[PDB]
RNA sequence: AUCGAGAGGA
């Protein structure tokens, strides 16, 4: 029972950390999150 | 082609209500990455109940009140004796699988080839493994866990 | 040129912050070079270390209790393993499965899974390498490596 | 810019890309008003970027100084 | 007393799979008393050992012939009177598996017991009745010696 | 497997069905798709404009 | 809008504390009161930090919706994780 | 452009060595030879010797700026 | 540009102590000696020497940085004893060790240059 | 040819351009170091707003 | 918890080299030993030049460092002379340097070598080893007809942890464990390798039967002179030196202690 | 100092 409560809180907690923060340049992050890779993939 | 990339993405970015838009305030995203999740903090997991067969997932998800012995090799006593008296425990046990079969389906609707590789935020085996170290779980030991405490 | 920046930056962009990519959702910096090359050498099952030596790698953990572990091996002569040095570098009580790169395929399948005769099959537990050889596949820049699992 | 521009994005932001004088010429003949809502009308003008640190505003708690 | 198990086994093979390590080497052997096999990793750089010798090996939970618990500390300053006196190898390991043929329904009749000793692994697999000292995450020493 | 199909046996195991596919130079999807014996739910084309 | 009712996250976003703390860093640098107890602290930032652990930044965060609307936050009332 | 000092990797003293090792080599001696007599036992000091190009008999060819 | 003067290897800059001791807390009886202007010569006789001593239960050393100029000797002894002490010790050993050492050459020199 | 002291170049408030009041270009100017656009994506990814306008506006041309 | 009790064995001397072995030592005092004959032996050598003329090919600086380079006898000199920043004169004084003088001119039509031998030293006993009562004198520069070099130099007390040029060694082998018994080497083919002049060994053995309980003992020392010091001379700085740096720790130390 | 061109570095 203990465990299982501790592991109830920290999914909570974990899962509340993932969530997106508000002011996130998500676009700018995906152009780059995008075009870094595009630099090692061939030409040819 | 990134030049190009960012001044079309530039502006785009998470707002208060936590929708993402551009700066003509379109919405392009009513959460971003269609979950309202950041992508440092997801992981790859995988989806236990999509692979295996019907009888595999019956034989590992339904909980069984029925054997009694198996039941007390696993729960304590009074964790065993209240799982085989009470009929309103066992029909929440039995909501439970129906609700993950339901689950089951929803799964092999959204993912139409077998792969149970998902990227998702919390690492629940990992935070289980966890949980099992900081609190010294014997695996040999009968718990004293409620299975009704698991549902709620 | 501002504490303004200066706060911003130590709080958003600093590199601590930065270890995780939301790219790829993995570390971006890893264990490199020598180190990577070395602690593969390093976490080998028959490397071991006399108190000297133990001694004078202690003396570069920023991270240590000053408490000197008991040696894997007491008699006839006291040896501690790389194993248990780099058990003391892991940090907190993570837990994590990993396999070297040289780790057979038809090994998980047949006897000896939990008891490579390879020293394959990473296992680290409470933050102790309880066994295994390090290298990419465990400090590298992929998912679920030792360094991703510490951030 | 066949794609980027031909979009309602601002004069100010469509110049930054591509077509500097095109656009803000087809701005001038055609009176647009840009209303400095992107990153890259703020950082041209020298303004705090609505991203980030900047999506938001800050005001002194007179109550709680105390 | 602080001993979880104690037996003579003769080692039967040594490396079937091929030298993995130099200075390493994995023992398959079998006890007398009990019909336990054992895989051990030692060290046979310091302490050499050849195929069909015969030693006694000893799991404990503490080196102090009393019963009092270690602090998991390298003490070498110890004057106490230890158990590892009467040894030539002892290692200093954890249990980090414990694996039986238990079933849902029946518990295991035979165990195996997966220890750590810095990294030089051991299974010593068995009847249940052999092994009940052990308990994973638990630190035990090998205290092994060579007899004639 | 990314080509083959998928199906759900009726024990409820995924299974790769190794059938046969065609690949085109070209594309005509829009008269590829209304011809008999051709799956007009997973034919597709990598000409995102079509 | 409501205050009773401010659908914006109770957490402080990672922008939110970086710009909150070096604001109130520079109000320390430019004399302004300190609201929590010093030890020997004299860098502007560190008694900023203090500050928002203790939760008493005298700060008002007005975060913006795309609607136009705003909800008025206190420094003390959103959940601080770093 | 003239013979160093000492050998760069051990300190060795071969300054004093190079109209020694010439007038060696054109007494019939190899190379290695020449060498062995000078007492150049290391392979650094060795390498001195043997790949050093004396440039300053080339810039001794150019009258000076003062008569 | 950049370069140190070649002295400030050896040589005490004004105000700087050739060594500090400082309490280690994390455990008990055991000191941090960082001397200023030394570096593996002198370090790692003194650690080698501190490792002689029974009642030393760590000794080590480190160059924490190659461009800098001190070490740290870590000193750890039994209850009983003091890494003040020890370290005290392990230098009158080590001189008593290079007297004895210095006397033996002269010997052997004088030997050989006799017959 | 590459040695770094002929390559180690800082700035702090020198001299600026005559067209647009900007930082030199160069060593051999005593010239500032270009913030160029794909430092603007990058800080704009960061969030850094206020460093941006640092870099953008108050260090280069106020 | 006591010192060692180290002895000696000199295999051979002569003006060029000397080869010893220091047994019952630890590793940490042979290693500091050889450090010190590289790092902190201190010799004279020329540390400050006065350019008056140079009409040669080669630059100032060039013949100042090649100047720099030449050993110059410092036996019983150098524990004289003070340290430049111990002594209380101006920037020299006799009691802290050695004043040298070199005055060249080529006026015959053959090229003229300006060697160690033109160095004039105003001290007897500190001069350059190759002009030392053979062996050719060191070449500073060669000069072609008109060309002149005139110059004045000092030289200074100082060791190799300031400037190779300060280092009275011209090699210092080391070595311990010949045949590798305590395997701190790890040959992947033993037979591969040649044997170490100090092994003792059958041809058919490639190195020694591993000793758990070994520790290093018995290293092996071929320290060679550049020819400031004698080798000799060499290793007994090098000991008082070592012991001089413990002293003066253990000075402060008892002045730390006693503050505390 | 400006502009251009060229040569390079990553
Ligand atoms: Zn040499
Ligand atoms: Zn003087």
């Amino acid at each position: 029972g203990e465990a299982f409560d501790w592991l109830l809180g920290e999914i909570e907690s974990k899962f509340n950390q993932a969530i997106a923060h508000p002011g996130e340049m998500v676009g700018a992050l995906a152009a780059q999150s995008l075009g870094e890779p595009a630099t090692q993939m061939t030409l040819n | 082609i990134q030049r190009r990339l960012i001044k079309s993405m530039e502006s785009v970015m998470v707002k208060y209500d936590a929708t993402v838009r551009n700066s003509i305030n379109q919405v392009v995203q009513l959460r971003y990455g269609e979950d309202g999740l950041a992508g440092e903090s997801v992981e790859f997991q995988n989806l236990a109940t999509l692979k295996p067969s019907n009888k595999a997932f019956e034989k590992k998800f339904r909980f069984d009140y029925t054997n009694e012995r198996a039941l007390r090799r696993t729960l304590q006593e009074d964790l065993v004796k209240d799982v085989l008296s009470n009929a309103h425990i066992q029909n929440e046990l039995e909501r439970e699988f129906e609700r993950m079969r339901e689950d089951r389906e929803v799964l092999r609707v959204i993912f139409p080839t077998g792969d149970s590789k998902v990227v998702l935020p919390c690492n629940l085996l990992r935070m289980i493994w966890n949980a099992q170290k900081i609190f010294h779980i014997n695996p040999r030991l009968p718990s004293d866990l409620h299975p009704i405490k698991v549902v709620e | 040129q501002s504490l303004e920046t200066r706060a911003e930056i130590q709080e958003l962009a600093m590199v601590p912050r930065m270890i995780v990519t939301p790219q790829s959702n993995r570390p971006v910096m890893g264990i490199v070079q020598d180190t990577l090359t070395a602690v593969r050498k390093f976490t080998k099952r028959d490397v071991f270390l006399e108190r000297g030596e133990v001694m004078n790698l202690l003396m570069f953990l920023s991270t240590w209790d000053g408490k000197v572990p008991q040696p894997a091996i007491l008699k006839p002569r006291p040896l501690w393993t790389g194993k248990q040095i780099f058990s003391l570098i892991i940090p907190g009580h993570i837990n994590c499965i990993r396999t070297h790169s040289t780790h057979p395929d038809d090994e998980d399948s047949g006897p000896y899974k939990h008891i490579s005769p390879g020293d394959t099959k990473v296992v680290v537990e409470n933050g102790e390498l309880i066994m295994g050889i390090l290298c990419k596949k465990s400090l590298g820049t992929s998912a679920g490596s030792l360094v991703h699992i510490s951030y | 810019r066949h794609g980027v521009n031909r979009q309602d994005t601002g004069p100010l932001m469509k110049c930054s890309f591509e077509e500097t004088v095109d656009v803000l010429m087809e701005a001038a003949a055609h009176g647009e008003s840009d209303p400095m809502k992107g990153v890259s009308e703020n950082i041209m003008l020298g303004q705090l970027a609505p991203a980030g640190t900047g999506c938001f505003d800050l005001l002194l708690d007179a109550e709680k100084c105390k | 007393a602080g001993i979880l198990f104690e037996d003579i086994f003769d080692v039967k093979d040594i490396d079937p799979e091929g030298k993995k390590f130099d200075r390493v080497s994995r023992l398959h052997c079998e006890s007398e008393s009990f019909k336990m096999d054992l895989i051990l990793d030692v060290n046979i750089q310091i302490y050499p050992v050849d195929l069909g010798d015969k030693f006694r090996l000893v799991i404990a939970s503490t080196l102090y012939e009393d019963g009092t618990l270690d602090d998991g500390e390298y003490n070498p300053t110890d004057d106490r009177p230890s158990r590892a006196d009467q040894f030539e190898y002892v290692m200093y390991g954890k249990v980090y598996r414990i694996e039986g043929d238990e079933t849902s329904t029946e518990a295991a009749t035979r165990l195996s017991a997966y220890v750590s000793y810095g990294g030089l692994l051991m299974r010593l697999q068995g009847d249940a009745n052999n092994l009940h000292g052990f308990e994973v995450d638990s630190r035990v020493y090998l205290l092994m010696k060579k007899l004639a | 497997d990314n080509k083959k199909k998928i199906i759900i046996t009726e024990d409820g195991e995924f299974k790769a069905l190794q059938e046969w596919i065609l690949e085109t130079d070209g594309v005509s999807l829009m008269r590829v798709l209304s011809e008999k014996d051709v799956d007009p739910v997973r034919t597709t084309s990598n000409d995102i404009v079509e | 809008q409501a205050n009773q009712k401010r659908i914006t996250t109770p957490y402080m976003t990672k922008y939110e504390r970086a710009r909150v703390l070096g604001t109130r860093a520079l109000q320390i640098a430019m004399c302004a009161p300190v609201m929590v107890e010093l030890e020997g602290e004299t860098d502007p930032l560190l008694i900023a930090m203090k500050e928002l652990k203790a939760r008493k930044i005298p700060i008002i965060i007005r975060r913006y919706l795309p609607d136009g609307s705003y909800e008025d936050w206190g420094v003390d009332e959103l959940i601080i994780s770093d | 452009m003239i013979i160093p000092v000492r050998c760069f990797t051990c300190g060795k003293i071969v300054g004093n060595k190079w109209e020694a090792y010439l007038g060696l080599l054109q007494a019939e001696y190899t190379e290695g030879d020449a060498l062995d007599a000078l007492g150049l036992k290391r392979y650094c000091c060795r390498r001195m010797l043997l790949a050093h190009v004396d440039l300053i008999e080339k810039l001794l060819n150019y009258a000076p700026l003062e008569k | 540009m950049n370069a140190p003067p070649a002295f400030e290897s050896f040589l005490l800059f004004e105000g700087e102590k050739k060594i500090t001791i400082n309490k280690d807390t994390k455990v008990p009886n055991a000191c941090l000696f960082t001397i200023n202007k030394e570096d593996h010569t002198l370090g790692n006789i003194i650690k080698s020497q501190l490792l002689k001593d029974p009642q030393v239960l760590f000794a080590g050393y480190k160059v924490p940085h190659p461009l800098e100029h001190k070490i740290i000797i870590r000193v750890q002894t039994t209850p009983d004893y003091s890494p003040q002490e020890a370290f005290t010790n392990a230098i009158t050993d080590l001189i008593s060790e290079l007297s004895l050492l210095e006397e033996r050459f002269r010997v052997a020199i004088k030997d050989k240059q006799e017959g | 040819k590459h040695m770094v002291d002929d390559k180690i170049h800082s700035r702090a408030r020198g001299p600026i351009q005559i067209l647009n009041r900007q930082p030199m270009e160069g060593r051999s100017r005593d010239g500032g170091l270009r913030f160029g656009e794909m430092e603007r994506d990058c800080q704009i990814a960061h969030g850094a707003a206020q460093f941006l306008r640092e870099r953008l506006f108050e260090a280069s041309d106020p | 918890p006591y010192a060692n009790q180290p002895t000696v064995r000199i295999t051979e001397l002569t003006d060029e080299n000397v080869k010893f072995i220091i047994e019952n030592t630890d590793l940490a005092v042979a290693n500091s030993i050889r450090r010190v004959f590289i790092a902190e032996v201190p010799i004279i050598a020329i540390d400050w030049v006065q350019i008056d003329a140079n009409s040669s090919v080669l630059h100032d600086e060039f013949i100042a460092h090649r100047l720099g380079l030449i050993p110059l006898t410092s036996d019983d000199i150098v524990d004289k002379l003070q340290y430049s920043r111990d002594c209380t004169c101006e920037e020299f004084c006799p009691e802290c340097s050695v004043e040298f003088t070199l005055d060249v001119r080529c006026n015959e039509d053959q090229t003229r070598h300006v060697t160690s031998r033109d160095l004039i030293s105003n001290s007897p006993r500190v001069i350059p080893v190759t002009s030392r009562n053979e062996q050719d004198d060191i070449l500073i520069v060669k000069l072609r007809k008109g060309q002149e070099l005139r110059l004045r130099a000092y030289a200074k007390k100082g060791f190799g942890k300031e400037h190779a040029k300060w280092n009275p060694t011209a090699g210092v082998a080391f070595e311990y464990d010949p045949d590798n018994a305590l395997r701190h080497t790890v040959y992947p083919k033993p037979e591969e390798w040649p044997k170490s002049e100090y092994s003792e060994l059958d041809e058919d053995e490639s190195q020694a039967p591993y000793d758990p309980n070994g520790k290093p003992e018995r290293f092996y020392y071929n320290v060679e002179s550049c020819g400031s010091l004698r080798p000799e001379t060499i290793v007994l700085s090098a000991l008082s030196g070592l012991k001089k740096k413990l002293s003066d720790l253990q000075t402060q130390l008892s002045h730390e202690i006693q503050s505390d």
